[PDB]
């Protein structure tokens, strides 16, 4: 199971 | 290290075709079980394992939603880092993540991971102490001062900690029989004469699970680091590696040549010779 | 500064005159990702060939296996061909039964 994306 | 999981981002940008593709791909050990290519006629997080079949329409539709999430996300990423790099927006570049855990026999987090890089290079680092962070370069600093101000390397320790190594766990025991399999493996030596006054020697690993390996070569019981050829360990389709190591020998001197095999399947390393 | 592709070729099974088997191209070591390749049976185009989703190394370059069931025999040749950023025309690797 894959977490959250984020923004730099 | 006895198992670890790893997803592993792409995304490309390509000004006047489109949209940068965004391709996702999940790793238990050295088995892809998942896969996400905003390209695809209808993209969805998607099977490439048996054993993750079995998940419901829940965990299918939950990992689609935060795959397409992401797609947008990096595509955003790809804007900020031409502002980053004084680059214009007529040329083609590549971001890529890779993140996930390790655990110990008993199942214990041994440690977790998050690196970044823009155009094949390093960019950012989650240190070892799922804390602070290792900028490559400037621009890389300025991302390093917005995760500080936003607490982001907390939000992942939680998940490296939590949800990273429960799920890895559940894989390993719904795919136990392949998963927590060692295959060993087979070995031969063959003889290839290139002129009267020398032969290759090649010492063949095949069938083998997982990749990690060690050949090396011996002349009178030295290793022959500096003389011996070695390919990139390759994958044959049906799961498994495949390995060489070659020698150049002077004829009549064969024997004095022995080839080493090391290998998790393995009770104990082999010697094999011509 | 762009990467160049590793190209090896070999067979799932070692190879036995009239059994069935599968052809291997493994490409590696590139980086950016977009990469042309075809299998070739004595020069010509297979059109069945399929590959395995874009993964990279530890050192950010790209790696994809390209496959095609194939029979071989005594007297058939194959070769995969490569194009990538870094090649000033096509590159080609003939199939060696030995490694």
């Amino acid at each position: 199971k894959a977490f959250s994306p984020e923004v730099i | 290290g006895s198992h670890s999981m790893r997803y592993f981002y792409t995304a490309m940008s390509r000004p006047g075709r489109g949209e940068p593709r965004f391709i996702a791909v999940g790793y238990v050990d050295d088995t892809q079980f998942v896969r996400f290519d905003s390209d695809a006629a209808s993209p969805r997080m998607a099977p490439r394992a048996p054993w993750i079949e079995q998940e419901g329409p829940e965990y299918w539709d939950g990992e689609t939603r935060n795959m397409k999430a992401s797609a947008q996300t990096y595509r955003e990423n790809l804007r900020i880092a031409l502002r980053y790099y004084n680059q214009s927006e007529a040329g083609s570049h590549i971001i890529q993540v890779m993140y996930g855990c390790d655990v110990g026999p008993d199942g214990r987090l041994l440690r977790g991971h998050n690196q970044y890089a823009y155009d094949g290079k390093d960019y950012i680092a989650l240190n070892e102490d799922l804390s602070s962070w290792t900028a490559a370069d400037t621009a890389a600093q300025i991302t390093q001062r917005k995760w500080e101000a936003a607490r982001v390397a907390e939000q992942l320790r939680a998940y490296l900690e939590g949800l990273c190594v429960e799920w890895l766990r559940r894989y390993l025991e719904n795919g136990k029989e392949t998963l927590q399999r060692a295959d060993p493996p087979k070995t031969h030596v063959t003889h290839h004469p290139i002129s009267d006054h020398e032969a290759t020697l090649r010492c063949w690993a095949l069938g083998f699970y997982p990749a990690e390996i060690t050949l090396t070569w011996q002349r009178d019981g030295e290793d022959q680091t500096q003389d011996t050829e070695l390919v990139e360990t390759r994958p044959a389709g049906d799961r498994t590696f495949q390995k060489w190591a070659a020698v150049v020998v002077p004829s009549g001197e064969e024997q004095r040549y022995t080839c080493h095999v090391q290998h998790e399947g393995l009770p104990k390393p082999l010697t094999l010779r011509w | 500064i762009q990467r160049t592709p590793k190209i090896q070729v070999y067979s799932r099974h070692p190879a036995e005159n009239g059994k069935s088997n599968f052809l291997n191209c493994y490409v590696s070591g590139f980086h950016p990702s977009d990469i042309e390749v075809d299998l070739l049976k004595n020069g010509e185009r297979i059109e069945k060939v399929e590959h395995s989703d874009l993964s990279f190394s530890k050192d950010w370059s790209f790696y994809l296996l390209y496959y095609t069931e194939f029979t071989p025999t005594e007297k058939d040749e194959y070769a995969c061909r490569v194009n990538h950023v870094t090649l000033s025309q096509p590159k080609i690797v003939k199939w060696d039964r030995d490694m």
